């Protein structure tokens, strides 16, 4: 979230240009989802959780 | 429309040829060539060729170059230079030996200031914003031979350097590059050349390659 809000508020400096912009935002949201996988795993198996 | 199907066939074949030739031409790089009279553009064009509008074709490791020599047109540049808007290089040739010369049939206007005035008119023209200028400070040897005696102050009264060659040519480069106002977007690739086998073709190749990459990185917003 810190890196997301850093790019979001610095969305115009030549190094975020060099980072490719929104393709990098896609990468970083992918990292966010890969992290939330851990939050999802420790929960009770139930039925929906095992599917997700 | 039994025969008009053949007409559509002709149209499709012509469109195919059109697209192939168009992509072949858009493959190639277009370089303007301009400068004052006797700026030494002949020597420069001879070097790249060894490796109305006069079109000269040369290749340097693919990336086939077409060069357009325009000095031949004594006419209104304002209504002509609205063309050449798609050139990815504007080779400007100026001879540093012009600093010493008072006249070019132009009311004792110093040839150097005449060249700078033409450079100002062409670099800042609003047709050319993304096109990059490659600056050939030609005849570096004859300048080095002249500066040893005749002070650059005859051309640039505010110059206070020791008339040593490096401190003079660096001043001319600094002045020509500071003459470009829209430096935020435009780039000036100043180089020193003379009548010898320099890397001027290699330098044109490198500057053109860099400008191409800069343009493409603007296309995707990476730069």
């Amino acid at each position: 979230l810190f890196v997301v809000i850093t790019f979001v508020r610095y969305n115009d400096t030549p190094i975020v240009k060099a980072s490719g912009r929104e393709l990098s935002y896609v990468l970083l949201a992918g990292i966010f989802l890969c992290y939330a996988t851990t939050f999802l795993m420790i929960a009770e198996p139930d039925l929906g959780t095992c599917s997700l | 429309s039994a025969e008009d199907k053949a007409a559509v066939e002709r149209s499709k074949m012509i469109d195919r040829n059109l697209r192939e030739d168009g992509e072949k031409a858009a493959k190639e790089v277009k370089l303007l060539l301009l400068g004052a009279g006797e700026s030494g553009k002949n020597t420069i064009v001879k070097q790249m060729k060894i490796i109305g509008i006069v079109e000269t074709h040369f290749t340097f490791k693919d990336l086939y170059f077409k060069m357009f020599d325009v000095g031949a047109q004594r006419s209104e540049r304002k209504k002509w230079i609205h063309c050449f808007e798609g050139v990815t290089a504007i080779i400007f040739c100026v001879a540093l030996s012009d600093y010493d010369l008072v006249l070019a049939e132009d009311e004792e206007m110093n040839r150097m200031h005449a060249s700078m005035k033409l450079f100002d008119s062409i670099c800042n023209n609003k047709w050319f914003t993304e096109t990059s200028i490659i600056l050939f400070l030609n005849k570096k040897d004859l300048f080095e031979e002249k500066i040893k005696r005749s002070p650059l102050t005859i051309c640039y009264p505010e110059y206070t350097g020791s008339n040593t060659y490096e401190e003079a040519a660096a001043y001319i480069q600094c002045q020509f590059e500071d003459l470009n106002r829209r430096k935020d977007t435009k780039e000036i690739y100043t180089h020193f050349t003379c009548s010898t086998d320099t890397k001027n073709v290699q330098f044109v190749f490198d500057a053109v390659t860099d400008v191409i990459i800069k343009n493409n990185l603007k296309e995707c917003g990476l730069y």
